[PDB]
DNA sequence: GCATCCGTGAGTCGA
DNA sequence: CGTGTCAGTAGCTGTCACGGATGC
């Protein structure tokens, strides 16, 4: 039916990142102001994506541990963005 | 070339039928090769640029 | 990648150079599936080749995480990474 | 009185000269076309009277050029006749509201005739949904009102050239055979003086190849092309010699690659050129060659096709043109001049309008049936065939469709103002298919030439790339069923005007002299001056006896354009200013009230009712019922007529197209009458604008260069205010995780920015919405794979789970903001037809009130026009003597630079209109006022004039009308002789120190308004190829930082600026977003890397087999965040 | 060659940049606007920046 | 002429070889993307045709090279190939183009780099955010280093400085929340801007950019209204007159554009035609009448 | 050795 | 899958100046 080079057909477009900026910056204002062990159970959990055993071998620590920890830290970084206002 | 017959009206008075039909003659080509100078006259430029 | 580089050099690209900047061979002429919207294998959008559609998304789908960084897939022949290289793997096509 | 024939109100025009012949059907055009097309009754009657016998509409002529069909044996045999239409599947206002094509099916008979076994099955079959024109001159394609526009291309015939040579600077001769189908055929003279031709763009052969090719002896050429020696010189350079041999040169340079048999030649040699089947010149084009060479010119057009003796008579005419001859007789035909042709001549450049499109394509979608017929004959059984198994309607439909889908001429009627759509539909373009392309249109083409007189207007036609290729029809012209424009004359018999009107021709019209409209004539018709100025042939405009003038034009005004003539003193503007007034009047907005112009013209209510956007009375009778939502009329033998009225519709281009009854409860109504008015229109005449009290002084530089000054009154009445209608579409889709639900429930979106919407997402009627606001709510569920390591953190520290859908509500664009008076849903639940993988699907109308700002466009009638600069309030404006502010301030430079006089006149004029006047009675008619009729020597308050084009007020009558206007309430004349008036400044309360030109001007609204043209974009989407800002403001994109503005940086010097506008500010993916950081942050902005666009371009030239590297300063290859692997 | 394939002939520059195997050396106005660097002109020569 | 050619690759190195190629590169996907229509049906790129057809065309000689098919349509095929190589790289150089539905010509790799349409001159010769562009309107209170621009243009224009401006003065409590109060317009950010747009100079462009003053940097002041308030005497650089022409706005975000438009292309700093040094920004019209 | 013919170029910004 | 009597573009020239490789 269409071709991109014929005229009639709307070019592709990527929205602007600002909205993903703007949260990426509270994420790490909130994190900074964690604790080294939660910030680096936090950042191997979600910023890279393993499973609770795999940060439980890689810390050195119990399975327990980091479900412990991620469960506090969750909350800590919910605690201070509903400090600065940051919407639910 | 200039047409035998001139536009002896004047606008105030107000020109005869004929008279602003071999007006516009004029009136439309020296619109008309406008753009095409203006082309002419941009490429010149780019050139140069 | 700073933005300080002398020369840029332009020349003729041999064929084994051709086949130096390929991930693969398009052999299939097939573009992709019009119901699953997936690439066809071996096609000119072929995800083994190319990369994949979607970040960290191989085309069998056994590695749909980011845990698996880096990983070929031994199914499909997929990489791993974000669909960024989609802009930048290049192919090629192997005349008889 | 001006048009005193429908009943209209009266406007007392300033005409000395009586009009013959009233105005015809401004909507003809499209209209006969059309019913000529489809056999309409109305056609066929007009046929008869016209001496037709036996007369044949454009389906029935392609049905009878089709049939029959038949195979090589002649075994089958099909065949179609009689063409009907049954009712009109759906209306016109319901083909609009559900997207579909005004259309009627097409029914034929067709009958399988069977000579082998001698009986014939005959039936009716269905053809197709033939769409249909409706009243208004216009179609409906996917409920969108089309008009398919009349054609400028070049008839069919025989022309011939005078070129001169490049190097060795002989005269040339050439000559075209244009068929109206089939292969082309061009004879020339080189400059070897030698005759060739070339065949279908094919090689140039010898002309002695074809006439050997034809049969024609080598001794008889001699015998008929003796007398010059460059035919002797073709025959004695010939290669080839033979009738079997040329023949099979000609196959071997037209079908190369084919086995050359001497009746394979034969066979396409008379296919090609002789047969109806692969070639045919119209009507028109056998009388175009017929009068062309001077043979057959007796004969009744019966011969659909080219001959022999036609081809021998064109090379005999290019041989006597190349040696200076002048005159040639065909053996056996009349004496003809022998010269070249313009195909700019009017005589020569046909018309073909909306019948003559459709039928090309129905002819073409017959064709590509007809090759289906006669390979479904050869291959089912002779016994049980049916005309309904050999028809596959396929490619005929598809043809339609193809047409008014991707066609050239279908385009949508600008539907801005009445005008403009009327103007639309007698548009005469030269661009589309067989006619030419832009970029092949010389300046010979676009300006005005002499045989234009009374039938293409020479000022109405745009200014832009399109000019000279665009014209609008004259007023009084038509088109005959050749082609050609005809114009109306008064024959004048022995040197005396007679009533009786003849419509002439191009080469008709130069075979005469005319005489001027505005000429001095008897009582009895006989002209005063011996000398008059008369038109002749070649466009030579000279005196001439008396006794010699054989017609005479019907109007002064048969020359220009209708939205032309309605340019009041157009004979006191240049013919630049007034095409910008005439085509500024098609730009015209429907305000909320319209006022018809106190200083008019009298077209104004003929190009009203003609426009189709009023409500005209069909038959006499009373008003039974009358209502803002519809008119009954009780008729005279007691049947009832209801017309509805077309209340806030989105008239196209998004302005208001709102129609207002005019006439009360019984009221008696003749037939024709208008009792209601639409957009633009008061009283039923054109209304494009509002009349304003103008001062022309310059007023502390508000006004400078063609701004404009208002007076903050025209905010607070109303008065050039408009409504504006903007559509929003969304539709809710299947897609691969689930389907996209319409829903008032969105993810993390508060109770308060729902308020406005009801159970079902949808906006509410009524509601007042600015921008951003939601008006259709609608999610969409995203992939768990798709999301950000940010977003998954985030999902993870706010516990809201089940939210695997995201947010894709319809949201109110940027600069957009009113009340939402419509919403339609279509639900594939409920019936309504989607398109495949559509749930459902909504559409609200958004209605906004704007008020006139600073900054939009206003113009008058004469091309004057400017945007607002300031509204000062109301006591700002400097005031007349009794305390009423002027309106409008007009800056005087821009003046008497433009050559528009008339707006001053105009001025004039009015004031006259406002305040009447009244001439001195006593001591008898003053010497100013003795051609003016005796219905203007007296004017109450706020009449209304009219000023024909070249015709109308004279400035003595205008001058001695300012000596005596009407006193004011207070019995004190507040503007002089002159025309000028003593103003006080209000700001500081002083009198001016000079008289000012104070009078009214009609001002018009253009449709170039702020709340349009305003745009801004920090950021937004990217192009998804090159990563560089999106354009246009609609898609939310950025102005683009073209190479002339790179050029002036670096002429500036300003390399930072550049650097930073091309890279982190466009297509710098790193670089953009840590810019919005570093400005969130505080910080610095940081330093620009590499743009994405020079990254593709080089991954481009690598795909083109080039090894481009970027080399560092010590010489290593350095790669882009990249590898290669083989 | 980077300056004259983007000002007219494209293709016959690059066919020639290619065969003779010619190296741009990225200093001018117009090889800097496209890959991004301070043109050395104005504000942007060493001398300034 | 010949000697030009050989000594080339005499000198260069490399072989003449690579005039005659053994395979094809393929560019990346998204440079010729496919994407889906509204109607269901989907639109390619030309050059995915182009691709394809080479495709096709290769495979079927492939399939007669194995099948020891006679060497005429061995011979008619390579011929194919050749053409489908020729059109890939440059459609329409030899002979009739490859037309596509409609005959329309299909657009070569080469086709990307040539002309207006170019890949040089539309997208790296010129490319911009933080810009608009509005109808022009004469301000004759203006000073000559003044224009006055909207306040809703200016609002987008600053957008992130009066986020900044909004989260400092706690107006807003986080910046996620001053972008949605700039976007809802909530009145304190009216009071805000106007301290943002302090001394911050803008650029005001109207095209044809004919000379370096068809561009100028202006102090902008806010204004009602959606007009721009262009000074009367910068009319003669812009050749602009107010007859409906629209002007566009560059917003300098770092210190060197700023400073560059504060110096370098300020309106008062350019008051003389830097073409025969006459002054530009004279009284030209109604001033020098009043005069 | 020269007339032919091929290929190149032909303003900018808009909703 | 097998295929088997005629079975044959649309469209179009209504651009042009200019230089130099291509060709009788
Ligand atoms: C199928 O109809 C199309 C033509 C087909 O093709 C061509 C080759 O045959 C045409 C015929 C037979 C025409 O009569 C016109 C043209 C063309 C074509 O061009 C035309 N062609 C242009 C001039 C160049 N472009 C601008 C270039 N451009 C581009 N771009 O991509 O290049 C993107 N944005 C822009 C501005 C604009 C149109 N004006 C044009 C006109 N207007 C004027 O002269 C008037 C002074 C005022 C305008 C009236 C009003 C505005 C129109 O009535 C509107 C309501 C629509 O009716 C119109 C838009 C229509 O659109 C549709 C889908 O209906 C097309 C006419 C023609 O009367």
């Amino acid at each position: 039916v269409g071709s991109t080079d014929q005229s009639g057909t709307p070019e592709q477009s990527t929205p602007d990142e600002v909205n993903a900026a703007l949260d990426r910056l509270l994420i790490a204002d909130a994190l900074a102001q964690l604790s080294a062990e939660h910030r680096a159970v936090i950042q191997r959990s979600y910023y890279r994506g393993w499973s609770t055993a795999q940060i439980a071998t890689d810390l050195g620590i119990a399975e327990g541990t980091v479900k412990s920890r991620l469960h506090y830290a969750v909350r800590a970084l919910r605690l201070t963005l509903q400090e600065l206002g940051v919407t639910r | 070339e200039f047409i035998p017959r001139p536009v002896k009206s004047s606008f105030r008075e107000g020109l005869t039928v004929l008279e602003y039909f071999i007006n516009t003659h004029g009136a439309r080509k020296g619109l008309a090769d406008t753009a095409l100078r203006t082309a002419d006259s941009g490429y010149l430029t780019r050139r140069l640029v | 990648d700073v933005n300080f580089f002398d020369e840029l050099r332009i020349g003729l690209a041999t064929a084994e150079d051709i086949r130096q900047w390929s991930y693969g061979e398009v052999k299939k002429p097939e573009t992709i599936n019009y119901r699953t919207l997936k690439p066809e294998k071996d096609g000119l959008f072929c995800e083994k080749i190319f990369g994949p559609t979607r970040d960290w998304e191989c085309y069998c789908g056994k590695y749909k995480r980011v845990r698996f960084k880096g990983i070929i897939c031994e199914r499909c022949g997929v990489e791993v990474t974000r669909a960024k290289v989609r802009r930048e793997r290049m192919g090629h096509i192997e005349l008889a | 009185s001006n048009n005193s024939v429908p009943g209209a109100p009266n406007r007392v025009s300033f005409a000395k000269l009586r009009e013959p012949l009233e105005v015809p059907g401004l909507l003809d055009v499209q209209t006969d076309s059309f019913e000529w097309l489809i056999g309409s009754p109305r056609w066929r009657e007009s046929a008869a009277e016209r001496g037709d016998v036996n007369p044949v509409g454009g389906l029935e002529e392609v049905l009878y050029e089709l049939s029959p069909i038949e195979d090589f044996s002649g075994s089958m045999s099909l065949s179609f006749s009689d063409p009907r239409f049954d009712d009109v599947k759906a209306p016109v206002d319901e083909c609009k509201d559900k997207d579909m094509t005004y259309a009627a099916p097409l029914f034929v008979t067709a009958e399988f005739i069977n000579n082998n076994t001698g009986e014939i099955k005959s039936q009716t079959v269905f053809m197709g949904d033939f769409p249909m024109m409706t009243e208004k001159g216009t179609f409906i394609i996917n409920g969108t009102e089309r008009v398919v526009v009349s054609q400028l291309v070049r008839s069919p015939g025989v022309y011939f050239d005078e070129t001169i040579d490049k190097s060795t600077d002989k005269t040339l001769h050439s000559v075209k055979v244009i068929p109206s189908r089939g292969a082309w055929l061009e004879f020339d003279v080189d400059k070897r003086d030698t005759v060739g031709v070339r065949i279908d763009r094919k090689r140039r052969q010898p002309v002695t190849v074809l006439l050997k090719a034809l049969g024609w002896t080598s001794e008889q050429i001699v015998e008929r092309f003796g007398f010059s020696e460059i035919m002797r010189s073709t025959l004695e350079k010939d290669n080839t010699v033979g009738t079997d041999e040329a023949l099979l040169d000609i196959y071997r340079k037209l079908r190369p690659g084919e086995p050359p048999t001497k009746e394979s030649a034969q066979t396409l040699l008379e296919n090609l050129f002789f047969k109806e089947k692969r070639y045919d010149l119209a009507r028109v084009g056998r009388y175009k060659v017929n009068k062309k060479l001077g043979l057959h010119v007796g004969e009744p057009i019966t011969s659909s096709t080219l001959t022999e003796e036609d081809v021998v008579a064109t090379i005999e005419y290019l041989v006597r043109l190349h040696e200076g001859q002048t005159t040639m007789t065909v053996p056996g035909g009349v004496e003809v001049p022998v010269e070249t042709d313009d195909i700019d001549h009017f005589g020569n450049r046909r018309l073909r309008t909306v019948g003559e499109l459709i039928q090309n394509q129905i002819r073409v979608g017959m064709s590509r049936m007809e090759r289906v017929v006669r390979e479904r004959m050869t291959t089912q059984d002779v016994e049980a065939i049916t005309p309904q198994t050999l028809i596959n309607i396929r490619p005929v439909v598809a043809a339609i469709k193809e047409f008014f889908g991707t066609s050239q001429l279908s385009q949508f009627m600008d539907q801005n103002n009445p005008l403009s759509g009327l103007t639309h539909k007698r548009r005469l373009s030269a661009l589309g298919p067989g006619g030419l392309s832009r970029e092949r249109a010389g300046l010979e083409v676009r300006d005005v030439h002499p045989s234009h007189y009374g039938r293409m207007c020479p000022i109405e036609t745009p200014e832009g790339p399109n000019i000279g290729l665009i014209g609008s029809l004259s007023v009084y012209a038509r088109v005959n069923p050749f082609g050609f424009i005809e114009t109306p004359y008064r024959k004048v018999v022995d040197g005396v005007v007679s009533d009786e009107i003849v419509y002439l021709t191009a080469d008709e019209e130069d075979r005469h002299v005319v005489a001027q409209a505005n000429s001095p004539i008897d009582a009895d018709g006989r002209f005063v001056e011996p000398r008059v100025l008369v038109r002749r042939k070649a466009g030579e405009v000279e005196y001439v006896p008396s006794s010699e003038v054989d017609y005479m034009d019907v109007s002064p005004r048969q020359m220009v354009s209708v939205a032309t003539a309605m340019i009041p003193f157009l004979e006191h503007d240049d013919a630049n200013r007034a095409l910008m007034g005439a085509n500024m009047q098609r730009q015209a907005v429907p305000l909320v009230r319209s006022e018809a112009p106190l200083v008019g013209t009298g077209m104004e209510l003929r190009a009203a009712i003609d426009a189709g956007d009023v409500v005209v009375a069909e038959e006499s009778g009373v008003i039974e019922e009358v209502s803002a939502d519809y008119i009954t009329v009780m008729h005279d033998n007691g049947t009832r007529r209801t017309y509805r009225m077309r209340k806030f519709a989105r008239s196209n281009h998004g302005t208001c197209a709102n129609q207002c009854p005019i006439v009360d409860a019984g009221d008696r109504v003749e037939a024709g009458q208008v009792i209601a008015d639409g957009p633009c229109t008061d009283d039923g005449e054109m209304a494009l604008g509002k009349n304003l009290l103008v001062a022309i002084m310059p007023w502390e530089g508000h006004n400078y260069e063609d701004a404009i000054i208002l007076s903050n009154r025209l905010v607070e009445e109303d008065v050039l205010t408009s409504i504006h209608i903007e559509e929003h579409e969304i539709d809710a889709r299947d897609t691969k995780l689930g389907a996209e639900e319409i829903t008032r429930d969105i993810p993390n979106i508060s109770d308060e920015v729902l308020a406005d919407l009801d159970e079902r997402g949808i906006v509410r009627i009524g509601a007042e919405v600015r921008d951003g606001d939601i008006l259709v709510g609608k999610v969409t569920p995203k992939g768990e794979t798709e999301l950000t390591p940010e977003e998954r953190l985030l999902r993870a520290i706010f516990g809201e789970k089940a939210r695997e859908v995201r947010d894709t509500s319809l949201k109110v664009p940027h600069g957009e903001s009113g009340k939402v008076i419509g919403i339609r849903v279509f639900s594939r639940e409920d019936e309504d037809e989607l398109p495949a993988g559509v749930n459902e699907l909504v559409r609200v109308y958004v209605a906004q009130k704007r008020k006139i700002s600073d900054g939009d466009k206003l113009a008058g009638r004469h091309g004057n026009k400017g945007v607002i600069g300031k509204i000062l309030p109301v006591e700002d404006m400097p005031f007349l003597a009794d305390g009423t502010p002027v309106d409008i301030i007009l800056n005087t430079h821009g003046v008497p630079r433009r050559m528009n006089i008339g707006q001053i006149l105009e001025t004039h004029l009015g004031w006259c209109a406002h305040s009447g006047w009244k001439v001195d009675a006593a001591k008898g008619v003053p010497d100013w006022a003795a051609r003016l009729p005796d219905e203007l020597l007296e004017a109450q308050p706020n009449a209304i004039v009219s000023t024909p084009v070249f015709d109308g007020a004279q400035e003595a009558e205008l001058q001695g009308l300012l000596s005596c206007t009407l006193p004011n309430r207070d019995g004190d004349v507040l503007v002089d002789a002159d025309g000028k008036a003593m103003l006080f400044d209000g700001r500081s309360g002083e009198p001016f120190p000079y008289p000012v030109t104070v009078g009214y001007m009609y001002i018009m609204k253009l449709h170039h308004l702020v709340d349009d043209k305003i745009h801004a974009r920090s950021t937004g989407p990217y192009s998804m190829i090159t990563q560089q800002p999106l354009g246009g403001k609609a898609q939310f994109g950025g102005q683009r930082f073209g190479e002339m503005e790179c050029w002036a940086m670096q002429a500036y010097g300003a390399a930072y600026t550049l650097q930073e506008l091309l890279t982190i500010k466009s297509d710098d993916t790193v670089g953009r977003v840590k810019v919005y950081e570093a400005i969130v942050k505080g910080e610095n902005i940081p330093e620009p890397g590499i743009p994405e666009s020079f990254k593709v371009l080089l991954k481009e030239l690598q795909s083109l087999c080039l090894n481009v590297e970027v080399l560092s300063s010590d010489g290593a290859a350095i790669e882009l965040r990249e590898g290669e692997d083989e | 060659w980077l300056s004259a394939a983007s000002f007219q002939e494209t293709t016959r520059v690059l066919t020639d940049a290619a065969i003779n195997c010619r190296s741009d050396k990225l200093n001018g106005l117009k090889e800097n606007v496209i890959i991004g660097k301070l043109i050395p002109a104005g504000t942007g020569i060493n001398r300034y920046r | 002429k010949r000697l030009k050619v050989v000594a080339a690759f005499q000198q260069s190195g490399n072989s003449p070889m690579g005039m005659v190629l053994d395979a094809v590169p393929v560019i990346p996907p998204e440079l010729r993307p496919m994407v889906q229509l509204d109607g269901g049906r989907f639109a390619t790129s030309d050059l995915n045709d182009l691709y394809r057809r080479v495709i096709n065309r290769n495979n079927r000689l492939k399939r007669l090279i194995d099948l020891g098919a006679p060497e005429i349509i061995v011979n008619n095929e390579k011929r194919m190939l050749q053409e489908s190589v020729d059109a890939l790289f440059d459609n329409g150089r030899r002979g009739r183009p490859v037309t596509g539905p409609g005959n329309r010509p299909l657009k070569s790799l080469s086709d990307l780099l040539k002309g207006k349409q170019g890949r040089f001159r539309q997208n790296l010769l010129g490319k911009v955010d933080y810009s608009g562009r509005s109808v022009i309107v004469v301000g004759p209170q203006l000073k000559l280093h003044q224009c006055g621009l909207p306040k809703l243009m200016a609002l987008e224009l600053f957008k992130p400085f009066v986020m900044k401006r909004l989260v400092d003065l706690n107006h807003a409590q986080n910046i996620k929340s001053a972008k949605r109060m700039v976007e809802r317009q909530r009145p304190q950010v009216w009071d805000v801007l106007e301290e943002v747009i302090a001394e911050h100079p803008v650029l005001l462009n109207r095209a044809p950019t004919l000379h370096r003053l068809g561009i100028q940097a202006f102090e902008p002041m806010l204004v009602e209204g959606k007009a721009i308030q262009l000074h009367p005497l910068v009319c003669e650089a812009f050749n602009a007159d107010f007859d409906g022409d629209q002007m566009a706005v560059h917003l300098p975000l770092s210190a060197e554009a700023q400073a560059e438009a504060r110096i370098l292309m300020l309106s008062s700093n350019n008051i003389l035609s830097p073409a025969s040094g006459r002054p530009l920004a004279m009284p030209r019209l109604d001033m020098v009448t009043g005069l």
